[PDB]
C-alpha cells in the first residue's frame, strides 16, 4: 500500500489539534470583537460633548 | 457574446445607480457649513 | 434706512463678488466654513486664496461648495435653522418670510442678484438667494436654507429665472 | 479686567507652575480633590508635597492624573459640567464658548500657558486648556473637559500645537 500523509492521525489528536489551534482563534476573534465594541462604546460616551 | 453584453450592461447599469444612489444620500449633509455627517449613514454609505 | 447699512458692514468683509469681464455676475458666500458659489453664475472669485480653491458640485442644490482655509474659519457667517414669520434683512432692503416663501416687494432682484445671503435680526445667515419670479405686485425667491435635522432644503416656485 | 483679578485671586493659591530651567512651560492644576499635569510639560512642580508624587500616566487625553492628600482635599477648585453658550474667564481676559469650543481673540497662547484652568462666572473650572491653533483673527483651543453623564471628555481642533 501507499503511505498517505496524514494517514495515522488517530482522531482523538485530530481533537487536539483542532481544539489548542482553533480555540485559540476563537480566543483571538473575541478579543477582537470585545475591543471594537470597547472603542465604539468610547466614542458613543464621547458623543456627548 | 450576448451573455458578456448583458452581463457587463447590468453591472455598468447597476454601479451607476448605485452612485446616483450615495450621491443622492450624502448630498444634503455635505452642503450644510458644519458637515456633520450622521454616524449610521456614514457606516453604510462610506462617508467620513 | 438702518437695517441695510450693518448689512453692507458684514457684506464688505465676507461677501465676495465675482469677476466676469466687466461686470458682476454673483457673490460668494463663506459660511460655517465652506465657501458656496452659484453654478450659472461664471467668472472668478476676488480673493486669490478663493480662487485657486477647487469645487465640488451638487447639482440638485444649484451649487459648487469647497471647504475654506483654516485661517479663515473664524471669520465666517453663522447659519441658523430657526426662522419664524415676519422679516428679514437682505442687500436690497428687507424680505417678508411667509409660510416658507421669502418674498420681496417688486423692481427690485435681477440678473447679478445671486448668492446674496439673506440675513436676520442677529447677523445670522438663514437663506441664500438664487434667483425668483413675479407673482404679480410682489416677488418671490428661490432660496436653499437649512432646516432642524441638518439637511440643505431648496425651494422653488413656479417658473423662476436663474439670475 | 474685573474678571482677571478673580482668575488671579484664585490662581494664587490652587495653580502650580512646572518650572524647567526657571522657565515656565505648564502648570498644575488641583481640581475636585485630584492633581491635573500635561504630558508634554517637561520640568517639576513648584510645591515641594505635590512634586514627591506617583503621577499615573493616562496617554490618550495628555494628563498625568494624580491624588490630593486628605489635609489639601478642601483647597481645591470645584468645577462643573454644566456650561451654556456666551463667555467663560480665562487667566488673559475672557474666552468665547460657541459651538461646543473654546475660543481666544488672537495674539495671546505661546509655549507655556498650559494647564491653566478656564472658570465660569461663579468660580467653578469647565475647562483645562492643552494647546491650540490661530484660525486667522481667533484661536481655538484644545481642552479636556466633563460632561452630564460623568465623562471626561477631550476636544481637540485641527493640527493643533501643543503649548
Amino acid at each position: 500500500h501507499a503511505q498517505t500523509f496524514t494517514a495515522a492521525v488517530s482522531k482523538t489528536a485530530w481533537t487536539w489539534l483542532t481544539s489548542l489551534l482553533g480555540g485559540s482563534a476563537v480566543i483571538i476573534i473575541i478579543g477582537l470583537v470585545l475591543a471594537t465594541i470597547v472603542a465604539m462604546y468610547v466614542l458613543t460616551n464621547q458623543k456627548h460633548n | 457574446s450576448i451573455c458578456a453584453a448583458i452581463a457587463t450592461v447590468s453591472v455598468a447599469a447597476s454601479t451607476w445607480l448605485f452612485c446616483r444612489s450615495r450621491v443622492a444620500c450624502l448630498t444634503p449633509y455635505r452642503l450644510t457649513p458644519n458637515a456633520r455627517i450622521p454616524f449610521c449613514l456614514a457606516v453604510l454609505c462610506c462617508a467620513r | 434706512g438702518k437695517r441695510q447699512r450693518m448689512v453692507m458692514k458684514l457684506e464688505s468683509d465676507k461677501t465676495f463678488p465675482i469677476m466676469l469681464e466687466g461686470k458682476i455676475n454673483g457673490y460668494a458666500c463663506v459660511v460655517g466654513g465652506k465657501l458656496f458659489r452659484p453654478m450659472h453664475v461664471e467668472g472668478k472669485i476676488d480673493n486669490d486664496v478663493l480662487a485657486a480653491l477647487k469645487t465640488k458640485k451638487a447639482s440638485k442644490y444649484d451649487l459648487e461648495y469647497a471647504d475654506v482655509p483654516q485661517n479663515m474659519r473664524a471669520d465666517t457667517f453663522k447659519y441658523t435653522h430657526e426662522k419664524p414669520q415676519g422679516y428679514y434683512s437682505w442687500h436690497h432692503g428687507a424680505v417678508q418670510y411667509e409660510n416658507g416663501r421669502f418674498t420681496v416687494p417688486k423692481g427690485v432682484g435681477a440678473k447679478g442678484d445671486s448668492g446674496r445671503p439673506i440675513l436676520d435680526n442677529q447677523g445670522r445667515v438663514v437663506a441664500i438667494v438664487l434667483g425668483g419670479v413675479n407673482e404679480g405686485s410682489r416677488t418671490a425667491l428661490s432660496v436653499v436654507m437649512w432646516n432642524e435635522k441638518g439637511v440643505t432644503v431648496k425651494y422653488t416656485p413656479e417658473n423662476c429665472e436663474q439670475w
